[PDB]
């Protein structure tokens, strides 16, 4: 894990 | 039930060698994501693991933090997100419990907060005090 990681979407 | 699936996805970090996986954070994530009806129990349940947690966990502990509150924002925005706001009732506290961790574990803590202020995860008057406490432990 990154806090810099892209978030999940459609 | 819903909080129970959390539950077991948070405390099955204890099965894993940090760093945690993206995968597993994102399983932790839904599985708060999805209990968002119960997210005060939610934000209970983090809040207790970082207070019990071994030293080792308490990056991992505060990564589920900006995760759960990271994607909440984006997938509910950032007005209508309810996870950020509770988790700043204790975050002090929070917190301290974060900073019983390795030395070398502390410019994560940081870095994490310094992100959190760039990003407006939390408002400032939450932030800086957080930050305040990191730069005083350097000094004792």
């Amino acid at each position: 894990y990154s806090p810099t990681s892209p978030s999940y979407s459609p | 039930e819903a909080v129970k699936t959390f539950n077991s996805e948070l405390y099955s970090l204890n099965d894993y060698k940090p760093p945690i996986s993206k995968a597993k954070m994102t399983q932790i994530t839904k599985a708060a994501i999805k209990a968002i009806k119960f997210y005060k129990h939610v934000v209970q349940s983090v809040e207790k693991f970082i207070q019990k947690c071994k030293p080792e966990y308490k990056v991992p502990g505060l990564y589920v933090i900006d995760s759960i509150v990271r994607q909440s924002r984006h997938q509910f925005g950032q007005e209508k997100d309810v996870f950020a706001p509770r988790f700043s009732n204790n975050i002090i506290s929070t917190f301290q419990n974060l900073y019983r961790c390795p030395g070398d574990d502390k410019s994560k803590i940081v870095r994490v907060l310094n992100l959190w202020q760039k990003n407006n995860v939390f408002k400032s008057e939450i932030i800086q005090p957080l930050l305040d406490m990191a730069a005083a432990l350097e000094h004792h």
